[PDB]
């Protein structure tokens, strides 16, 4: 009765993929039937529990991960199918107990001049283990020669920026993603529907 | 820590950096071509210079990776495209001078006007004035005036510019480890690295000549027939054994004999196949016309057009308030943005070309998941060949009947069939000697085999022998008739058109065999054939990842271009011509001239 608990879901702006955000949710009345006739979710599939039993279930701890990625890259947000997003930015555990949510923002995240406010990592030393972040601006240097100073010939700046225009194809229009994960613990907190 | 891994990361950065830059340049150039203002042209040039500078930086970088040490064929191809020194191997001032004269030639061609001496107030440019004369006029003297005015005015200006263009372009290609600019061009067909599918640069000459030899007899008979029919149209002006006067061929140069159909129609009583009147009388929507092409492409297993296409494409003439470039173009802007720029009118010619351009877009839609430098046709001929097979299927009377613009009667006399095939030949085979000769002359000029003091001499010597066409008035070396064609004065290769004509009939035969078609090939409509659709998509998806020889084999079963598709398409017309010319001269004298002394 204290938490609309979707101040995450609908808001002004979100965070980049390499610096995705976490939030605790507690003391809530989770009604998700009004969100079934919401703006159509690009993808809404659950892994550990039933979508026809959500509100009946009264779990203890709940966490929310919100970030923005491109359209073709969205199908990587799942256990396995490791790729650019699924390794260097945000991986999911193979055993996953939660649900994934995504919808399309037509001109919210896209402006005629173009939006260059969302970043993403392309070069990293190793694949990220589940629920890890590495926001380091460490100049990547795969070639033996360690420039380490600035932009180099074989060196590269690991962070790149999304370009989002209102005339793009569907394959890379701004998709807005929210991930719900219920950690498995023997300690109670206050959440139910 | 391998070179291959270093090269992979370099290529990833290039692809991700270049996609957005190419997209910005494409958006800017679209806003110009659809909305001609000074702000837009400056924005286009700014974006284009940014794109070229990024490309040159990446070229000098990619030149630092030793190609010879690469064992991956795909990454080697992408690296090769980037390592191309291109124009940069020229000094700065010499490159500037080359670009200046290039833009100057383009400008004077697209802006040249000739004025009538009898009435110096009437002046026409190439489009639409001079073209209207060369297409519809039946007066020999007026046509001769048009022909000679265009050449003797703009081409004389082009002559010295073209000499400097030839020498500098050959130098650039030589610095890029080629023999001449034609050899550079011939590099497009070169394959080096795939065992069992390579194809060298001299093999193109061998294949083009070996295949032009087989086309020769069919063209000879069409030439005889058109010559007799034109004798009826211009009495006392044409010898029954000589070459065709260059100014009676239907346009300014003879690239297409399309406008000779009215003078050469086999059976006037049989109706000519035109659906323009049906389109106007039938409820039409310009959206719907393009939608109908879309319905055609989905019926064979291809995807719809994108919502971005329908929202961003320009499908009607914007009017007098908004001036745009109306040359039909299919824009692949990148980032999944596909548009068509066309000032569509409700005419039969625009219907087939709409199919053609939307075929381009499907090609463009295909291979999108490939890396950037592989987003291109297998070679320079594949896109137009694909567009052209679409238009043939749409032009077939069966398709025209099934769409509802034609009467349900479907009368098909052996004479209505010969009419359609004859009109096809005026266009399809009339352009092949023109195409083959232009590139042959250009290749020889680049090789330095034609001295400066005999450019026009060898040009018209070659003109007579191959195409069977003779000049109506003599031209010394002051003139420069070769530079009087758009593709020549605007630095575009021309052999794609020879190659595309053969490829398109190979594809048509293959897809109609896939569709289990039984009748004459020219009556084939691949509509409603998901099997033919899949076989073409199976080729479309490669882009430039596989050699064009391997891609062609994947669909037709042959590693090289073939003439039997064209010859089988035109076999009925061939026998009809052979019968029609029994009492006609076959061959040409290389010595007859219209003029004397
Ligand atoms: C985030 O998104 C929007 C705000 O932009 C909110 O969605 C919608 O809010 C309106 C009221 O402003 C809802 O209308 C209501 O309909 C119900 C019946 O469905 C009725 O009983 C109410 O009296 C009211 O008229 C609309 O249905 C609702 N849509 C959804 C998603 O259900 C949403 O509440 C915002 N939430 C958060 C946490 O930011
Ligand atoms: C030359 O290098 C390219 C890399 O640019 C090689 O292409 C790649 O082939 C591998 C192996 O099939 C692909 O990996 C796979 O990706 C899928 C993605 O769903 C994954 O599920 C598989 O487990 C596997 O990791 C890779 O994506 C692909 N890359 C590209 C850009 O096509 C190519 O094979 C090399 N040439 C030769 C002859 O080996
Ligand atoms: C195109 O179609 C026409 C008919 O639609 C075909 O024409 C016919 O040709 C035959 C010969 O092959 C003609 O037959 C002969 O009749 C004369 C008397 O008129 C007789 O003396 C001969 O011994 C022979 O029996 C027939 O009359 C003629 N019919 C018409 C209506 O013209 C023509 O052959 C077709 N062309 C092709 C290339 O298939
Ligand atoms: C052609 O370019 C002009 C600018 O050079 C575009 O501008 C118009 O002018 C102002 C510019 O802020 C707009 O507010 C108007 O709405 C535009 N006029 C119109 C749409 O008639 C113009 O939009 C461009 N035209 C097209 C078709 O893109
Ligand atoms: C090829 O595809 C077209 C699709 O337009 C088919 O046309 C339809 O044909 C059926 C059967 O005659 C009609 O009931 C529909 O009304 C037609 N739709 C139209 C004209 O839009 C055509 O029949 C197909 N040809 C085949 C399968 O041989």
């Amino acid at each position: 009765n204290l938490c609309p608990f979707g101040e995450v879901f609908n808001a002004t702006t979100f965070a980049s993929v390499y610096a995705w955000n976490r939030k605790r949710i507690s003391n809530c009345v989770a009604d998700y039937s009004v969100l079934y006739n919401s703006t159509s979710f690009s993808t809404f599939k659950c892994y550990g529990v039933s979508p026809t039993k959500l509100n009946d279930l009264c779990f203890t701890n709940v966490y929310a991960d919100s970030f923005v990625i491109t359209g073709d890259e969205v199908r990587q947000i799942a256990p396995g199918q490791t790729g650019k997003i699924a390794d260097y930015n945000y991986k999911l555990p193979d055993d996953f107990t939660g649900c994934v949510i995504a919808w399309n923002s037509k001109h919210i995240d896209a402006k005629e001049g173009g939006n260059f406010n969302y970043l993403y990592r392309l070069f990293r030393k190793a694949n990220l283990k589940p629920f890890e972040r590495d926001i380091s601006t460490e100049i990547y240097q795969a070639g033996s020669k360690p420039c380490n100073g600035q932009t180099g010939l074989n060196c590269y700046y690991p962070l790149y920026r999304y370009g989002f225009y209102p005339t793009d194809g569907v394959g890379h229009q701004p998709y807005r993603v929210v991930v719900l994960s219920f950690e498995l613990l023997n300690a109670p907190a206050t959440v139910c529907g | 820590s391998t070179i291959e891994e270093q090269a992979k990361t370099f290529l990833d950065k290039f692809n991700h950096e270049a996609e957005d830059l190419f997209y910005q340049s494409s958006l800017a150039s679209w806003n110009y071509n659809t909305n001609i203002t000074e702000e837009n042209v400056q924005n286009m040039n700014n974006a284009g210079d940014k794109w070229s500078a990024f490309l040159k930086e990446q070229s000098t970088l990619a030149q630092m990776y030793p190609l010879q040490e690469i064992q991956n064929l795909t990454v080697k191809l992408q690296l090769q495209a980037l390592q191309q020194n291109g124009s940069s191997v020229l000094s700065e001032d010499k490159s500037k001078r080359l670009n200046t004269i290039l833009n100057t030639m383009s400008t004077i061609y697209s802006t040249g006007k000739v004025c009538n001496p009898d009435n110096p107030q009437e002046c026409l440019l190439l489009e639409p004035g001079l073209n209207e004369i060369m297409a519809n006029s039946l007066d020999y003297n007026e046509r001769l005036w048009a022909w000679e005015s265009w050449r003797s005015e703009v081409g004389k200006q082009l002559r010295p510019l073209y000499e400097e263009y030839v020498v500098l372009k050959n130098e650039m290609a030589r610095a890029n480890h080629y023999e001449d600019y034609g050899d550079y061009w011939r590099g497009d067909y070169e394959v080096n690295g795939v065992d069992g599918y390579d194809y060298s640069r001299g093999q193109l000459i061998e294949d083009v000549e070996h295949t032009f030899e087989e086309i020769k007899p069919l063209y000879e008979h069409l030439h005889a027939y058109v010559r007799a029919k034109l004798m009826n149209a211009y009495p006392s002006y044409i010898s029954p054994i000589g070459c065709l006067p260059a100014h009676l061929l239907g346009d300014m140069w003879g690239r297409f004999w399309t406008n000779l159909y009215s003078l050469t129609v086999p059976f006037g009583q049989k109706p000519n196949i035109d659906v323009t009147d049906a389109m106007v009388d039938q409820a039409w929507d310009a959206q719907r016309i393009f939608k109908e092409a879309e319905k055609f492409f989905v019926s064979v297993g291809l995807p719809n057009m994108t919502q971005g296409f329908w929202e961003n494409s320009m499908l009607t003439d914007p009017g007098n308030v908004q001036k745009a470039v109306c040359h039909p173009t299919a824009w692949d802007l990148g980032k999944g943005d596909f548009r068509i720029l066309m000032c569509t009118k409700v005419t039969m010619d625009d219907f087939l070309t709409a199919h053609h351009e939307m075929g381009h877009i499907q090609y463009d839609m295909a291979y999108a998941a490939q890396p950037f430098l592989l987003r291109n046709g297998a070679n320079e001929g594949f896109h137009e060949a694909v567009g052209e097979i679409m238009s043939l299927s749409a032009a077939t009377p069966k398709h025209l009947k099934s769409i509802g613009l034609l009467s349900p009667d479907f009368q098909e006399d052996n004479e209505t069939e010969i009419n359609f095939l004859l009109k096809q030949a005026l266009t399809i085979v009339g352009t092949l000697p023109f195409t083959y000769m232009l590139e042959k002359w250009r290749w020889m000029v680049f090789k330095g085999e034609i001295p400066k003091d005999q450019w026009m001499k060898k040009w018209w010597e070659m003109k007579r022998e191959i195409v069977g066409v003779v000049e109506p008035v003599p031209h010394d070396e002051t003139y420069c008739d070769p530079a009087s064609l758009f593709h020549v004065s605007n630095d575009y290769s021309f052999i794609r058109y020879y190659t595309r004509t053969l490829y398109q009939f190979q594809f048509q035969e293959a897809l109609c065999q896939a569709a289990k078609h039984e009748g004459p090939l020219h009556k084939c409509d691949i509509s409603n054939s998901t099997e033919a659709g899949q076989k073409l998509f199976n080729m479309l998806r490669l882009g430039k990842s596989e050699p064009w020889t391997l891609a062609l084999e994947n669909v037709v079963g042959a590693k090289n271009m073939n003439v039997r598709p064209l010859l089988n398409y035109f076999e009925p017309l061939f026998t009809w011509l052979k019968d029609q010319n029994k009492n006609s001269f076959v061959g040409w004298s290389t010595d007859w001239s219209p003029y004397a002394d």
